[PDB]
């Protein structure tokens, strides 16, 4: 019974780890796309 | 004894649903406690 509880908990932890790796790649790409927006905002503020 | 083991497997399935019910109870209790704490913290931060 405890092995089954540990197995489902480990499956949830593995799903969370897979989500963490994919979300880390997603946040990395989101930051890479966001940085040009910040640069454009700074340029617009300087021009204004 | 194999038939008794099949009945034991049915009882173990009942044990697994009891383990599921206790896990659901603890999960709901921890979830309500954390959500209440988070709501109170968010409200305190908003008030601040």
């Amino acid at each position: 019974s405890k092995i089954n509880e540990r197995k489902n908990q480990e499956q949830a932890i593995a799903s969370y780890e897979a989500a963490k790796e994919e979300l880390g790649l997603k946040i990395e790409q989101i930051a890479q796309e966001a940085q040009p927006i910040k640069e454009q905002y700074d340029s617009t503020k300087l021009a204004l | 004894h194999q038939l008794n083991e099949i009945r034991k497997k049915y009882t173990m399935r009942k044990s697994t649903i009891e383990t599921l019910r206790e896990k659901l109870d603890q999960l709901k209790r921890e979830a309500r406690k954390d959500v209440s704490q988070k709501i109170k913290d968010i409200d305190d931060q908003i008030q601040q």
